[PDB]
RNA sequence: UCCUCCUAAAGAGUAACGGAGGAGCACGAAGGUUGGCUAAUCCUGGUCGGACAUCAGGAGGUUAGUGCAAUGGCAUAAGCC
RNA sequence: CGACCAGGGCUACACACGUGCUACAAUGGCGCAUACAAAGAGAAGCGACCUCGCGAGAGCAAGCGGACCUCAUAAAGUGCGUCGUAGUCCGGAUUGGAGUCUGCAACUCGACUCCAUGAAGUCGGAAUCGCUAGUAAUCGUGGAUCAGAAUGCCACGGUGA
């Protein structure tokens, strides 16, 4: 609930995705923006986004669109 | 006996072009409905079974029956012929007037009504549900009830399977999914 | 049946809102002015709301616009 | 009567922990109610040193003792809280 | 005094009695009187039935009791089936906007078991 | 001291510091008659309600039940109103 | 063990303690109308008026390095109306949806607005604190730090034992 106009993500996301969508389903793409959007032309990939010490892997299902990346890894871990 | 009647001349014409029968009294008509309210609380509260004994003399159109307690456990703190509920059968017209009270006004008033359960069969086709609530009956007034308790309603049948029941009650548009 | 132990039993007039005056047999007081009946109860039509519901990618695209 | 451990450089180890409640509650029975207990263990390169502040009826009252392996300090301080209530026993009995 | 499936409340007037339905408060129980031409306080036993059939179908447009509630169960369903970190809250019990844990938390946690 | 079963050897009876269990009452209804009815235990469906309380249906056919031990009996019921 | 960068953590949570804010209501809650302050801040800043928006706010845009312009409507109070002692028209926690603003960027982790949700709490055991007069107790306002982020701190007045 924030950032008014347009959804947020890095020109190393977006060109990596642009890049590796057209080039085939590929290797899990490490990425450490966590900050950024999860773009409808984003379903179907491993992206593994930093947590800190790891680059943990989810596969972008199509409800996962209007979150951001780092809201499905978490950093601290309890138990 | 209106909707007695619409079982006399629609729903045998359904149901034999339906179910291709040769004699017409292969067709399922129903034969009773007995209204259950297993009260449990009477072990604790006497004078409880009482006021269980009002409401489905309100809700069905006569005096209920007390039903004792058939086996004496202990893992309910009773003991032989205790009374612990009261039914009441309603037959012949009673239950034609009261299935038109029941699927005409007093469903529908149960809240957040979905689509009514269809697995509810015996698989002899006798169809059973149960209720939460006495208010959705206009007998009680809910302004001078005390407590919010629920019963059963047990619709027996003469169909030889449950989907001649399905038919039936379908016949009678009554709510399913 | 049995006398002098059952309540009263009357033909009374039920009428809902949307227009069903219709006279069935019961126990209440003086007559019954009902709002939801087997008519206009939306168990027929209005039903099918929690299905097509759902969804984000639909709810994604009032957003980028381009 | 709760008893609030804590160290400065001393890592308060859960055997440390368990005997000084052990020697807390005991002088919390035999000489008066009490409220609370803070208990503070101090190293400075030398003495281990210990410090208590017992919250009682009457009102606070504190201790501090040198050793010299840290249980003898916590031994000290013990002896030293005891002999104080005594003191504040009998000082609010006084018929 | 029977709206959206219950409304029993008599003797209070209007605006705050339409309150007791899940999914109205104090503006949209506004909202329903003023957008069907009734006066704030009058009493629930002072409508006709003329007009109560008329709030029936004005608090039919917003969502009420039955529809709210699968439609909030649905949410929180929605956001514990996909483990996000909210979701993953709401499957713990904890707080999920980002509330202080290391003291207070204690509506979400519930009463202090040791 | 009394009751029941076995020992007890297919009539009865039959011993042991042989093997197992009970009684020193209860009931004016739990007796008499007339009228009526039929269990246990599982499965299915059913609001709280579960493994089991109550309701309906099916299997089953006395595997129950008898005021109290065990044996014999009981449906024509000696079983339950 | 120095230096640079990204991401995280400093915000974790079976629990324990300290300091505060809001309550548990009728000396009150809500709605309308309306009276009275002092002190202070402002230039990549304070931002009138006018339009749009329920609203946080947005667009245009004067003025002011200021006894002038702006922040900036003081609130408790007062008059009227209602609520009639209930977990209530008290309380406003938690959670869902939708937004706004700031900043590359509000997921971990910002503030605020709107709709909905409506928890504990019916005045607090043992123990304990402040306060002698414009004080205590309440009511609002401003500043610093600051892109944004006070229930803290530092100030100022109102009512006033």
């Amino acid at each position: 609930r924030s950032l008014k106009k347009g959804p947020f993500i890095d020109l190393h996301l977006l060109k990596k995705v642009e890049k590796a969508v057209e080039s085939g389903d590929k290797k899990p793409l490490r990425t450490w923006s966590r900050r950024s959007t999860i773009f409808p032309n984003m379903i179907g990939l491993t992206i593994a986004v930093h947590n800190g010490r790891q680059h943990v892997p989810v596969f972008v299902t199509d409800e996962m669109v209007g979150h951001k990346l780092g809201e499905f890894a978490p950093t601290r871990t309890y138990r | 006996a209106k909707l007695h009647d619409y079982y006399k001349d629609e729903v045998v014409k359904k149901l034999m072009t339906e179910f291709n029968y040769n004699s017409v009294m292969q067709v399922p008509r129903v034969e009773k409905i007995t209204l259950n309210m297993g009260v449990g609380e009477a072990i604790a509260d006497k004078k409880l079974l009482d006021n269980a004994a009002a409401d489905l003399a309100a809700i069905s159109g006569q005096k209920p029956l007390i039903t004792k307690a058939r086996k004496s456990v202990a893992g309910f703190k009773i003991r032989q012929g205790y009374p612990i509920g009261c039914k009441v059968t309603l037959r012949g017209e009673r239950m034609w007037e009261f299935f038109e009270r029941l699927i005409t006004i007093a469903v529908p008033r149960i809240r957040d009504f979905r689509g009514l359960s269809a697995k509810s069969f015996d698989g002899r086709g006798n169809y059973s549900m149960g209720v939460r609530e006495q208010i959705i009956f206009p007998e009680i007034d809910y302004d001078k009830v005390d407590r919010v308790r629920g019963l059963d309603i047990t619709i027996t049948t003469t169909a030889k399977s449950d989907e001649e029941g399905r038919a039936l009650l379908a016949a009678f548009d009554f709510p399913f999914r | 049946m049995k006398k002098d132990i059952h309540p009263k039993y009357e033909e009374i007039t039920a009428s809902c809102s949307c227009g069903n005056v219709m006279k069935i047999r019961s126990t209440v007081g003086h007559d019954l002015n009902l709002d939801v009946c087997s008519k206009c109860h939306p168990f027929f039509t209005g039903k099918q709301r929690d299905v097509a519901t759902g969804g984000r990618v639909d709810r994604f695209n009032k957003r980028f616009n381009i | 009567m709760q008893l609030n451990i804590t160290g400065n450089n001393v890592e308060i180890t859960e055997a440390l922990r368990e005997f000084v409640t052990a020697k807390f509650a005991k002088l919390e029975q035999y000489f008066d109610r009490i409220n609370q207990v803070y208990v503070v263990l101090k190293v400075e390169k030398v003495t281990h040193t210990s410090d208590a502040t017992l919250h009682v009826d009457g009102g606070e009252l504190h201790a501090s003792a040198e050793g010299q392996d840290m249980y003898a300090a916590i031994d000290g301080l013990i002896d030293k809280l005891a002999r104080q209530l005594t003191k504040h026993k009998d000082k609010l009995k006084q018929h | 005094a029977r709206i959206a499936g219950i409304n029993i409340p008599d003797h209070k007037h209007a605006v705050i009695a339409l309150t007791s339905i899940y999914g109205v408060g104090k503006t949209r129980s506004k909202a329903i009187l003023a957008a069907a031409g009734i006066a704030e306080d009058v009493k629930i036993s002072e409508l006709s039935e003329g007009q109560i059939d008329t709030l029936r179908d004005e608090v039919a447009k917003f969502v009420v009791e039955g529809d709210l509630r699968r439609e909030i169960s649905m949410s929180i369903k929605r956001l514990m089936d996909l483990g996000c970190y909210r979701g993953l809250r709401h499957r713990r019990g904890l707080p999920v906007r980002g509330q202080r844990t290391k003291t207070n938390a204690r509506t979400r946690k519930g009463p202090r078991k040791p």
